[PDB]
């Protein structure tokens, strides 16, 4: 080690942990939680952000004085990546869009950028590289989102062989776009667009468990070079899941929106993914192997959906 | 005429920025002494209203929160409550040593060591208390910070 | 009154009058008064057994030669070396006679003290402050509850053994969307200074050797 | 010696009763209050045109901190730590050692400007006029880290503001 | 208990007194129970003072009643001086009365104008803070700080008055009675103002004393009591002024008392300017007061005393005193205990606002909700001293 | 001596009575608190916490120490019932942000010098 | 209306719900503290169940005595004045 990066303190805010992480995509749903947990234990977080500085203000309270540092970067400019990972020990990558835009398509957010971040990380001496993928990633899947996730996951495993590739399922939480999707898009102005909802089986994982899993992959030395699958305790039927969501939100459920500029809310590919069936890949290690217990949907679903609820609830039925 | 999309976005961005900085309605937590200097910034000599900054703004029409005094542990939940109710865009101005980092009660058991532990802060105004003129300099620094925002220009390149 | 520009003059007539009244109070309430002393700067203190509060405070308020109608203050001092670590101090004011008097008693962590609210309604909040900061319980108090510390605050900060910065500190956590308490960790520890000089400053206050 | 602020007895003659009746019905005092506000509308405003005009200060004003030098250019600070000992807020942190030429000079001088109460005890306690509070009161920052001054910052402030600081000391050192 | 309205001034308005959480039970428009909750500006000041020398603790007293900065300092200095058994020189006693009365004017302008501002009369607030702004310049010229002067210290004052200050104070005092008169042209005889203050929050003389009230809160009810007249402490025995006394014990008499105190303060300030004597400003005793910077750089003894005074501090003989002054808000007193070292063992602060606020429930009984705003204002509550 | 003024109980039997009563008031309250404060815990987790707090003070045998423990517990209840607390104070009992702290020698040995 | 055997039906119904109590060891006379092995704290939880079930308050003095279901049924009867 180096005398600076030796852990000190009691793991709190003003303590030292020796983790010096660059988190790309720190301003997203998954990024805000990772930065939060890295900053509870006194890590040095470099936050490369493309957005306005205003959009990052929520991250500033998450660290002590000096612990969170912000940088500009452009996925196309490699030298902006290098300035971001030059002094780092772990480089976490959470870059993605649920939708394409004019400038970045799914093959640029998921293949060309992650490969560039991984290559510069190798050439800059970085030791640990966390790359996020999807559980349902498949070269033969119709959803273009997942096919890009498959190729990009293939290039990371060649550029940075010692990289930890994490494959979660649909992640649910307060700011998720999974249960918030079933509560809003299905309800307001519409009746569910479920396409044969009885044929889809879903295994969703809580955000904090994914956040915990990512951290322990940094602190666990056997995680290097290993691909993981983070899945919830239970498998649900997509039809029942939507039904259960509605009961929590006290919105009546009756079985049976164009993409646009701004931020497509509901899209062609999103439906193709909400219907893809959560692959079971037993040989891949999961949260069990990182010291995290997957948390039930039922506990952490009233938390997510209490806002939609306007102004005595029965759980869903699991699929063995 | 002829104009690019980049040019249109740059000019619209200047319009909304000019409006947002020209009409800053501040909410003020007058927690302690520093509230007295905030009141002097409203009095005749400096007259913050002449910049377009209204003397009194409700929490749910406010554009900027000015934290003027010591934030104790008993008070911290209420300040975060007010902050969440504020509609965006929202900015926090930390006024004086107490709010900046605890100041002269920094080593107290009942005091938050800086309001940046509770809410994100955009400008820090030093002093114990900062002079009314020193606070006015801080607000004018927030106007320049807003002038440099590029929300639309970023949105175009997304 | 002497031509010593920098030395506070002595008022000896005030010292004599306050000593006469100290005996008067001791003669009238011998059951309770444990000590009477008048300082050099003319301030009478009556020390009493904790059970004489109400009789002693009532006599000073209502007697035609006391008439200490006003409770100027009420506070506790913590002296951990004493067996009764807490000393309760009553500062009273007489407007008829333009005089002040101090009444002191003592207690421990597990001995209640009679509430003086029956005598001075001013003592209601003073005793809530004493309970909150010192953890001294007052019996028969109309409404005893914390007055200064945060809700759910464990401990009594003004005890000499309570650490200056306490044990818990508050921050806002994004994950749980609320203000969370956590064990205190300071980026810069409070630096303790040893300032006492090793040479005696005031012989008049020298204590006899062990 | 005391006076009665409100112990008048209103006169009960008809002339006085009619005066109060006229006041009650014709709103006389209320019109008088409107007169005073009208007079202020035609008085000149006390506002000054900040930042082009500034409020008056004095030489004794306590502002941003700076470390000074002797005319030769050597630092005045000898690392006696009298400022660190006196600082009511414990805002000052000092370390020292013998310099390469054997001089008694600091290697760390820090002021946590967010701890400081701008009381000026440190300049009162300094024996060599090394630490001063300058005339600058316009140095608000966007981040908390920008308000934790190390030795370089305070030396740079002394180099930046020496011209004014020296004149202010010249004006007030006899009072001190 | 028709309804309990938990009124938090958390989203504070332009008052700056602090923040008060008020829990009330409103049986209609009327108020049946009032319960102030006052922990929001509790900063642990009394405990922090135990870790500071006597000099280091003085700035804490600026930040209690932060509209009576130099009056809070004087109370601390009078307490410490009494334990030290020293005397400040005659010139400093006049400077401390002079700035004690400039501070009384500062406090009453805030008290009356923010009281009126809460009851809708916004304009006098701006009229008078142009005057407070000119008073803040006197503070800055003698101390270098507009508010927390740290100027009145045990033994006297830190520095002497700069040349030309007394003329500027006289010029301010010459035009100031007219400023008060304009304020009374807008409030004294105004029927709307009287309807909002007359026979509101009445306090009887007997209940005032038992509840611990002091200052205007007593004199409004007709009690002839002023510490400056009955227990004088600096040169107040050498200045003529009258004490305003109320007759009905309501808000309106308390409003009149404060406005008359501003006039008597200008009367006193006039005498201080004429009677200011020459001499030194701090006790000429270097084991308490620091020596002049010229002597410290020339004399061995002065350098030693300078070195020790700003490190260890002067030791105070063991003892305990209760010292009180007539602060603008009321009787401000400190119970200070010395263990013989250079750091106080215990410093209990007696804030007049602590008792007054505790007496709010008594005063609010049988009044409408909009009156409570008027009752709190007439008490002149600042939560720096309520909580400490 | 052992002659000491009592707070309320004059022997442990009376003290254990007030302890028992105070547990009734807390046991009834948790269902209300979990609703008024909109907590994310189940009423079972809440009632276990009340059991945990009462259990930690089991060894106590001094009648006076028990009176004060009850006095403090009632003040805590009065704050929660009257809703003087806030959602943040009620949830401080659960320490949901503090990370797991080990208790076995090897675990404490790896991280730091704390005993 | 009263049904002394009705009382015993509900009491056993309530105790059957309490998660700690194993149904098998339960008897009309099984001791809470010894046979069942509950703690004093748990005995207070059970009594509170009966107050809800039988719509009245069981005082603390009485609550300590009701140390087994048979005692509960007897005590319930007396306050309801069931003479069966
Ligand atoms: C484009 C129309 C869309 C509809 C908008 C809503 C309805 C129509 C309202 C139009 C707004 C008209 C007011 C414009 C204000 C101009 C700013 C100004 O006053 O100058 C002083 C300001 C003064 O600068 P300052 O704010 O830094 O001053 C500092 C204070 N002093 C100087 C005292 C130290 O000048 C500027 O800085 C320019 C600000 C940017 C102005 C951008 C708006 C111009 C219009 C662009 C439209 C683009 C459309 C695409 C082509
Ligand atoms: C009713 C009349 C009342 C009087 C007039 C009212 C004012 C009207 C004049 C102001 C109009 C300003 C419109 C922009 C609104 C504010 C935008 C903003 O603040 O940024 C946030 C957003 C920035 O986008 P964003 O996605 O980065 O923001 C969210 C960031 N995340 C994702 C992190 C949460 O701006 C917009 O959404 C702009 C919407 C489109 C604006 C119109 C652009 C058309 C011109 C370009 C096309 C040219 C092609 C050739
Ligand atoms: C606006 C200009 C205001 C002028 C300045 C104020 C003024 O002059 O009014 C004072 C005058 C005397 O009022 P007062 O001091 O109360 O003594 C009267 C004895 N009965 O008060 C008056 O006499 C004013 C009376 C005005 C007449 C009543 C208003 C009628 C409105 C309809 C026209
Ligand atoms: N949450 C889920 O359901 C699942 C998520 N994942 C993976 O998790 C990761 C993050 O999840 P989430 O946080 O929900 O994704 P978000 O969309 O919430 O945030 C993604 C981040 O990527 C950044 N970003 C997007 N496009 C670009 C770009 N072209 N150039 C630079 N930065 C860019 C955004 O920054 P800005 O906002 O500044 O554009 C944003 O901070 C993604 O990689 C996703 O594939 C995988 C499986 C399931
Ligand atoms: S920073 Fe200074 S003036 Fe402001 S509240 Fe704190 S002590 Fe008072
Ligand atoms: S001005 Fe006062 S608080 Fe600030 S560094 Fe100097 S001595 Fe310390
Ligand atoms: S700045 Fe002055 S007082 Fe402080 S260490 Fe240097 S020489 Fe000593």
């Amino acid at each position: 080690l180096h005398h600076a990066v030796i852990p000190h303190g009691k793991g709190g805010r003003s303590s030292v942990s020796g983790i010096v992480a660059t988190v790309f995509g720190a301003t997203g749903f998954l990024g805000r939680y990772v930065v939060n947990h890295l900053g509870r234990m006194g890590s040095q977080v470099i936050v490369p952000h493309r957005c306005e500085p205003y959009d990052t203000m929520h991250l500033r309270p998450m660290g002590d004085l000096g612990q969170i540092i912000f940088m500009d970067w452009n996925g196309r400019d490699k030298d902006s990546i290098r300035r971001a990972v030059e002094h780092s020990s772990v480089v976490i990558n959470l870059v993605g869009r649920e939708w394409e835009t004019q400038n970045f398509d799914f093959e640029d957010v998921f293949v060309k950028i992650p490969q560039a971040i991984a290559q510069v990380s190798k050439e800059a001496g970085v030791e640990k590289f966390i790359h996020i993928s999807h559980l349902n990633a498949d070269i033969k899947s119709s959803s273009k989102y997942l096919r890009s996730k498959a190729v990009g996951e293939k290039e990371v495993r060649e550029t940075f062989p010692e990289a930890t590739i994490i494959k979660p399922a649909e992640i649910f939480g307060r700011e998720d776009r999974f249960l918030n999707y079933f509560a809003n898009i299905r309800w307001f102005g519409g009746v569910p667009l479920i396409s044969l909802g009885k044929k889809t089986v879903k295994q969703p994982v809580y955000i904090v468990d994914v956040t915990k899993g990512i951290i322990n992959a940094i602190k666990d030395p056997d995680a290097r070079g290993k691909t993981f699958a983070f899945v919830g305790p239970s498998r649900y039927l997509l039809f029942d899941l939507v039904q259960y969501v509605f009961a929590v939100a006290h919105r009546p459920f009756l079985p049976y929106f164009e993409i646009s500029p701004f931020e497509p809310w509901t899209t062609r590919d999103k439906v193709e993914r909400i219907h893809t069936t959560d692959k079971i890949l037993p040989h891949l290690p999961g949260l069990e192997d990182l010291g995290v217990e997957a948390t039930p949907l039922e506990l952490k679903a009233i938390e997510v959906l209490r806002r939609h609820r306007t102004y005595d609830v029965q759980p869903a039925k699991t699929i063995p | 005429p002829s104009s690019r999309g980049e040019y249109v976005v740059a000019k619209l961005d200047d319009l909304i920025n000019w409006a947002r900085r020209s009409s800053l309605w501040p909410m003020t937590f007058g927690l302690a002494c520093c509230a007295v200097e905030m009141m002097h910034m409203a009095a005749p000599r400096y007259d913050m209203d002449r910049f377009g900054v209204v003397f009194r703004a409700s929490p749910r029409q406010s554009d900027v929160m000015i934290v003027a005094g010591t934030l104790t542990n008993k008070m911290a939940p209420a300040l975060r409550k007010v902050y969440d109710q504020m509609p965006e865009p929202r900015y926090v101005v930390s006024m004086g040593s107490c709010a900046n980092g605890g100041g002269y009660y920094h080593y107290s058991y009942s005091v938050v060591r800086g309001c940046d532990r509770i809410v994100p802060v955009d400008i820090y105004v030093p002093g114990c208390p900062p002079t009314a003129e020193a606070l006015l300099y801080g607000i004018l620094q927030l106007q320049k910070k807003i002038k440099r925002e590029k929300r639309l220009r970023i949105w175009y390149r997304r | 009154a002497d031509t010593r520009p920098t030395v506070r003059p002595r008022n000896d007539v005030a010292h004599k009058q306050l000593s006469a009244f100290g005996e008067y109070v001791a003669e009238i309430l011998p059951k309770y008064v444990q000590q009477v002393q008048v300082s050099c700067f003319n301030e009478l203190e009556i020390c009493i057994h904790p059970d004489g509060v109400i009789p002693v405070l009532t006599f000073l308020r209502d007697h035609s030669n006391a008439q200490f109608k006003s409770l100027a203050d009420l506070t506790a001092v913590d002296i951990p070396t004493r067996q009764n670590r807490f000393e309760i101090v009553y500062n009273l004011l007489s407007l008829r006679f333009n005089s002040r008097i101090r009444v002191k008693t003592y207690t421990d962590e597990l001995t209640p003290i009679e509430s003086s609210v029956p005598v001075y309604k001013a003592a209601n909040w003073y005793e809530r402050e004493i309970w909150d900061m010192f953890g001294v319980f007052f019996a028969n108090h109309p409404d005893l509850r914390r007055i200064l510390t945060d809700y759910g605050f464990e401990g009594h900060p003004f005890r000499k053994d309570f650490p200056l910065s306490g044990y818990v500190e508050l921050r806002y956590d994004d994950e749980v969307k609320r203000v969370v308490a956590e064990p205190v960790e300071l980026a810069q520890e409070f630096r303790k200074f040893d300032l006492n000089s090793p040479w005696e400053a005031f012989p008049a206050y020298r204590q006899p050797p062990e | 010696t005391y006076k009665y602020v409100n112990l008048r007895e209103p006169s009960m003659d008809m002339k006085s009763v009619t005066d109060r009746a006229a006041q009650t019905l014709l709103w006389t005092e209320l019109i008088r209050g409107l007169g005073m506000t009208l007079s202020y509308l035609f008085r000149e405003p006390a506002t000054i045109n900040y930042p082009f005009e500034k409020g008056p200060l004095s030489p004794r004003f306590r502002g941003e901190h700076a470390l000074r030098r002797y005319p030769s250019g050597e630092e005045r600070c000898i690392a006696c730590k009298l400022c660190e000992a006196v600082c009511p807020a414990q805002a000052i942190t000092i370390e020292a050692e013998p310099r390469a030429d054997g001089s008694r000079r600091t290697t760390r001088y820090d002021i946590d400007m967010t701890k400081c109460i701008y009381c000026g005890f440190c300049q009162e306690a300094c024996p060599v006029d090394a630490i001063v509070e300058g005339p600058n009161f316009e140095f608000s920052t966007e981040t908390h880290e920008e308000l934790l001054y190390n030795k370089e910052k305070l030396l740079n402030n002394g180099d930046k503001w020496e011209a004014e600081i020296a004149a202010n000391i010249q004006a007030d050192y006899l009072y001190r | 208990l028709v309804s309990n309205l938990t009124l938090n001034f958390g989203p504070q308005h332009p008052a700056a007194h602090g923040v008060l959480r008020l829990v009330m039970e409103l049986s209609g428009e009327m108020v049946r129970k009032c319960d102030p909750h006052i922990g929001l500006l509790h900063r642990g000041t009394e405990k922090l003072i135990e870790y500071k020398t006597y000099l280091q603790a003085l700035p804490y007293f600026d930040r209690l009643d932060y509209v009576s900065m130099m009056c809070n300092e004087q109370a601390y200095s009078l307490a410490v001086e009494k334990l030290l058994n020293i005397r400040p020189p005659p010139r400093a006693q006049w400077i401390r009365v002079l700035f004690g009365e400039i501070t009384r004017l500062l406090n009453h302008i805030m008290a009356v104008t923010t009281h009126a501002l809460d009851i809708g009369a916004m304009t006098p607030f701006f009229w008078m803070f142009e005057e407070r702004e000119k008073m803040f310049e006197f503070y800055e010229r003698v101390s270098g700080a507009r508010m927390h002067a740290a100027y009145v210290r045990p033994g006297g004052v830190h520095q002497d008055l700069p040349l030309g200050l007394m003329d500027d104070i006289y010029e301010f005092s010459k035009n100031f009675s007219l400023r008060i008169d304009e304020l009374e042209e807008m409030l004294t005889n105004n029927r709307i103002w009287r309807n909002r203050t007359v026979d509101i929050g009445i306090v009887t003389a007997e209940d005032a004393l038992n509840y611990g009230f002091s200052g205007v809160m007593l004199r409004g009810s007709g009690i002839q009591w002023d510490l400056r007249k009955t227990q004088p402490y600096d040169v107040y025995d050498q200045v003529e002024f009258d004490v305003p006394i109320g007759s009905r014990g309501d808000c309106y008499d308390r409003y009149l008392c404060r406005v008359e105190e501003m006039r008597q303060s200008i009367r006193i300030i006039s005498q201080c300017l004429n009677k200011m004597p020459p001499g030194e400003i701090k006790v000429d005793d270097a084991k308490v007061s620091p020596p002049k910077r010229a002597e410290m750089k020339t004399s061995m003894e002065s350098l030693i005393h300078h070195f020790k005074l700003y490190t260890e501090g002067y030791q105070v003989p063991p003892g305990a005193t209760y010292t009180a002054i007539e602060a603008p808000k009321g009787e401000f007193g400190v119970y200070l205990v010395s263990d013989g070292s250079s750091r106080p063992y215990r410093c209990k602060i007696k804030a007049p606002g602590f008792a007054h606020l505790a007496g709010l429930d008594k005063m609010s009984k049988g009044h409408m909700l909009a009156d409570v705003v008027a009752i709190i204002g007439t008490q002149d509550i600042v939560f720096g001293e309520v909580d400490r | 001596s052992t002659s000491v003024k009592p707070i309320f109980s004059r022997d442990m039997n009376e003290a254990k009575r007030r302890v028992r009563e105070l547990y009734r008031a807390w046991y009834r309250e948790v269902p209300n608190t979990v609703h008024l404060f909109q907590l994310d815990i189940s009423v079972k987790q809440g009632r276990d916490k009340v059991r945990e707090m009462f259990k930690k003070n089991a060894h106590i045998t001094d009648p006076r120490v028990v009176d004060l423990l009850v006095i403090k517990g009632k003040m805590e209840l009065e704050e929660t019932i009257k809703v003087w607390k806030q959602r943040t104070h009620v949830m401080r009992f659960f320490h949901e942000t503090e990370a797991p702290r080990p208790k076995d020698f090897l675990s404490k040995f790896y991280v730091g010098h704390d005993p | 209306p009263l049904t002394l055997e009705g009382i015993k039906d509900r009491v056993l119904y309530v105790l059957k719900l309490y998660d700690k109590i194993d149904p098998e060891k339960l008897s009309v006379n099984s001791h809470f503290m010894k046979d069942l092995g509950l703690d004093s704290l748990d005995q207070v939880e059970i009594i509170m169940a009966m107050e809800d079930e039988f719509g009245f308050e069981i005082p603390d003095i009485d609550a300590e005595k009701l140390m087994c279901p048979q005692e509960i049924v007897d005590y319930i009867a007396d306050k309801k004045d069931v003479y069966e």
